[PDB]
RNA sequence: GUAUGUAU
RNA sequence: UUUAUACUAACAC
């Protein structure tokens, strides 16, 4: 069953095949077989413990706030409940939509 | 009865002298052949 | 070689090499073949 | 049988816009129950599939309502304006003609003096109007053009009629805008109209009547335009204009906005006036008695 | 029935701390720049 | 609604450690929920909020 | 001592379940 | 649990709680389904500006301060898309663009 | 109201 | 005469 879903998606990255059918089924066994391994990839996360590690974490963070020493840069704060913008904002926000 | 039921090769292979007939492989000692080719695959 | 001495960072990937590649595996979801089949048909 | 007889059989269908050849060959397929979508199936069957026609009377009854007796009954029941003698409009309603007549728009409101013709009759696209009722609209036309000269601005008006299938009235409405403004709205709309709707239709985005009127300025509108289906238009002066015909119109707009985006753009308003909701109710007073003072000196 | 590592815990205060010294930090930057 | 979850009760000392799990990971409440026990991530981020 | 989950491997080498004078042939591709 | 230290820098605390939070979640697909702790998802509208900034960082490691502020240039006054002040600072390292 | 079977 | 359900449905918008 894992190995059709190889060689059904290289039937598929080439030509051949058609019909959903094919590139329905071989879509599936494909999001399956994904799945399944990004649950190993998280559970083996928590077990295995973060692969940062401080110190390298620390140099990463002190580096990007010299950065943002550097220009001078204010943080972004809470939308004001009197903001002139937001309006604005939220209509294009819908529109995306 | 169907297409695939018609006649179609109406001769045999019988093996050729050379290639492996039965009597060969009596005269032939499997057992010699056998070692000798362990042992240059081994070395390599 | 001033340009090399400013990097926050070092020799990361120094031992980078070798991997279980040759070893093969009785079980085709956890197999390297598996993980690069992975690897190219997503994202 | 018989082709004198035939004849009449033809000319009946022809005012019964909904039911045709079209209607009879899609009944077939849900009655059909068994029918697989093939070319080898649609030829075996093929007399099967256009057989009908049996059922079909009816006769004048039909045609003389049109559109249906519970759905336009039921429009005109709840209708907010239409005048009659039994019905009186929800609009509080300024200066009477005899088949139209001036009236304020709803709450949330464009501009200042802010209007809409409306036809008493329920006309829906103002090209399925008499000739006789057209000019009663000419003259207020001209009338509001000259009030809003004497204050130093002009006029564009406009209507939007993308569904004819809801049957709802048309109110042509008057926007007051400067001259500088005026005349950078020929740019504004023809790209709006243009981009709004999918480009792949058939019928040419923009129809200028403008150039049309030079051919033709009692009617260029009424000559090009075509009624029966969907269409949007806007005019500059007593018989200029540009005009575009809706399809897909859920992409258009089902609330009335392609045209107002553009006012609210042109003009400049804040993002909440751009979609109107509410309704005419009745009894207000305080904005629209200041429009009928001002507009009794220039209004025959 | 699971558990997180020790280094987990490692990680998130390690954190903390240079959170707070670079705070610090901007505010012994700040007082000098006043000058 | 489940037989899984525990609706009733919540003994003080072990709870002295779910409000701990929150100064390691911060935010993060679905990989809390499985180690806490209690589940339910709504109420176990409604307790950190009493 | 942090073994990244790109290298976690889970089994143990085809050698050290024999390991010494047995022989292991990894055999994918044909020849001839 | 590095992003959301991270993004607690270019905004308020209690927005860049959010973001974070919001990474979180469950994945669901039929039979199946999973957290998310680990990884970054991008569903999420803002997911965009979450990769860009944080996309920021693995540029300030290859880079490095120096360099990355003459590029930029000033902050006050940045450079053009592939522009500099000086040729000085144009010949200064290797990394020209 | 047929596709498909039961009775005369 | 009123209310509900199904069958009329090989209906109609
Ligand atoms: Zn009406």
């Amino acid at each position: 069953w894992t190995s059709v879903a190889h060689f059904n998606r290289e039937r598929i990255r080439r030509g051949a095949t058609v019909d959903k059918t094919v590139a329905k089924k071989n879509l599936g066994r494909l999001t399956r077989l994904w799945l399944k391994a990004e649950q190993e990839r998280q559970h083996n996360y928590l077990k295995d413990g973060p692969y940062v590690t401080a110190d390298e974490a620390v140099a990463i963070y002190t580096t990007f706030v010299h950065w943002l020493e550097s220009r001078r840069f204010q943080p972004i704060p809470f939308p004001p409940l009197s903001y002139k913008h937001d309006t604005k904002l939220l209509v294009l926000a819908l529109e995306r939509l | 009865t169907s297409s695939r039921a018609l006649p179609a090769h109406l001769k045999l292979k019988y093996r050729q002298e050379s290639q492996g007939t039965e009597e060969e492989v009596r005269k032939q000692d499997l057992r010699e052949a056998l070692l000798r080719a362990e042992a240059a695959h081994f070395a390599t | 070689r001033r340009w090399d001495e400013d990097v926050v960072f070092r020799n990361t990937h120094k031992g980078v090499d070798d991997t279980p590649r040759p070893g093969f595996v009785n079980d085709m979801l956890r197999s390297e073949f598996h993980k690069k089949f992975l690897a190219r048909f997503v994202d | 049988p018989t082709i004198d007889e035939m004849v009449q059989e033809e000319k009946l269908l022809n005012k019964q816009r909904k039911y045709g050849q079209n209607y009879e060959y899609a009944k077939q397929i849900a009655k059909d129950k068994t029918y697989s979508n093939n070319l080898d199936y649609l030829d075996e069957n093929a007399g099967k599939l256009s057989n009908r026609m049996k059922r079909g009377d009816v006769s004048l009854a039909q045609i003389s309502s049109g559109g249906d007796l519970k759905k336009i009954n039921h429009v005109l029941d709840t209708c907010p304006l239409c005048l009659n003698y039994e019905t009186q409009p929800l609009a509080p309603v300024i200066s009477l003609s005899h088949r139209a007549y001036v009236s304020l728009p709803t709450q949330p409101e464009l501009a200042k003096y802010h209007c809409l013709i409306v036809p008493t009759g329920h006309r829906i696209n103002t090209l399925s109007c008499d000739e006789d009722e057209w000019d009663e609209i000419r003259n207020f036309m001209k009338c509001i053009a000259l009030m809003f000269d004497s204050m130093n601005l002009g006029v564009i008006f406009y209507e939007n009629a993308p569904s004819p299938q809801r049957y709802m009235h048309t109110a042509i409405e008057c926007i007051p805008v400067s001259k500088r403004i005026l005349s950078l709205a020929p740019a504004y709309f023809r790209e709006a109209l243009s981009t709004s709707d999918e480009e792949w239709s058939q019928h040419r985005k923009i129809i200028d009547t403008l150039e049309g009127s030079k051919k033709y300025g009692k009617w260029a509108f009424r000559k090009m335009m075509v009624k029966e289906l969907g269409y949007f238009h806007v005019w500059f002066s007593i018989d200029g204009g540009y005009g575009h015909v809706v399809e897909d119109e859920k992409a258009w707009g089902r609330h009335d906005q392609v045209p107002r985006q553009v006012f609210a753009s042109m003009l400049n308003l804040p993002p909440e006036v751009i979609r109107r909701k509410g309704s005419w109710t009745g009894k207000k007073d305080p904005r629209e008695d200041m429009f009928r003072s001002r507009f009794e000196k220039f209004d025959w | 029935d699971v558990e997180i590592n020790d280094g987990f815990a490692k990680f998130s205060e390690a954190l903390y701390t240079v959170e707070r010294q670079a705070r610090e930090e901007v505010r012994y930057r700040a007082i000098m720049r006043q000058k | 609604i489940d037989p899984s979850i525990k609706k009733t009760e919540w003994s003080r000392e072990e709870d002295e450690k779910l409000l701990h799990l929150a100064k390691l990971l911060p935010t993060q409440w679905r990989t809390i929920a499985p180690i806490v026990g209690r589940t339910a991530t709504q109420c176990l981020e409604r307790y950190q909020k009493l | 001592a942090v073994v990244l989950h790109e290298d976690k491997q889970y089994y143990p080498s085809a050698e050290e379940v024999y390991g010494s004078n047995v022989d292991i042939m990894v055999q994918e591709q044909d020849t001839q | 649990t590095l992003l959301n230290r991270l993004m607690s820098l270019l905004m308020d605390t209690n927005l860049a709680s959010y973001a974070s939070a919001k990474n979180n979640v469950v994945l669901s697909y039929k039979d199946m389904s999973h957290t998310n702790s680990y990884g970054l998802v991008r569903g999420l509208q803002f997911s965009s500006f979450i990769w860009q900034f944080y996309g920021l960082v693995l540029d300030l490691l290859i880079l490095g301060l120096q360099r990355a502020t003459e590029i930029a240039g000033p902050a006050d006054a940045p450079n053009d898309f592939l522009h500099f002040k000086d040729q000085a600072t144009e010949t200064s390292h290797p990394i020209r663009l």
